[PDB]
């Protein structure tokens, strides 16, 4: 499945992402890349011979906007640096 | 002669900001350092 | 002349065209 949350297991590298198709171009003995962090970055389909990059899924911090229960109890709520399509 | 030496004064501020990028070196450390700062702290999700 | 691991950065209050006025 692509472009959708998945938990993914590729022979045993799990992981929780989005998985789309990749630019990248790997070497013929190349099974995964990683990042800077040393998380998985990138895996190779091991029945479809496809290269397919791995992207955490959305998330943001969450934040009330409260005008004061002694004033109110009606509540506004900040989704940080996420998209409205996604909440 | 004041408003010339002013108007010419300010000039020259351009070309030392348009030509000396260090000129902001203390701004630029800023975000080097916390630049440096976050890179470390991404590297040691690495260590065993 | 300046330039996922649940680390993210948060907005300044003010905006740089806010700082400018
Ligand atoms: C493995 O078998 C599947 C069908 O079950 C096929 O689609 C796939 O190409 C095969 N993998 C190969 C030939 O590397
Ligand atoms: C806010 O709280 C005070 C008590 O500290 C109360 O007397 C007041 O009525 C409250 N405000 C409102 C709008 O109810
Ligand atoms: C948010 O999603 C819309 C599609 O509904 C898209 O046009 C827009 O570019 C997205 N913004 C960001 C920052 O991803």
């Amino acid at each position: 499945v692509k472009n959708k949350c998945v938990n993914f297991n590729f022979n045993g590298l799990t992981g929780t992402g989005v998985l789309t198709e990749s630019n990248k171009k790997f070497l013929p003995f190349q099974q995964f890349g990683r990042d800077i962090a040393d998380t998985t970055d990138a895996v190779r389909d091991p029945q479809t011979l496809e290269i397919l990059d791995i992207t955490p899924c959305s998330f943001g911090g969450v934040s009330v906007i409260t005008p004061g229960t002694n004033t109110s109890n009606e509540v506004a709520v900040l989704y940080q640096d996420v998209n409205c399509t996604e909440v | 002669l004041i408003a010339n030496q002013f108007n010419s004064a300010i000039g020259k501020i351009q070309d030392s900001l348009s030509s000396t990028a260090s000129a902001l070196g203390k701004l630029q450390d800023v975000v080097n350092q916390n630049a440096q700062a976050l890179n470390t702290l991404v590297k040691q999700l690495s260590s065993n | 002349k300046v330039t996922f691991n649940g680390l993210t950065v948060l907005p300044p209050l003010l905006t740089d065209e806010m700082i400018a006025q």
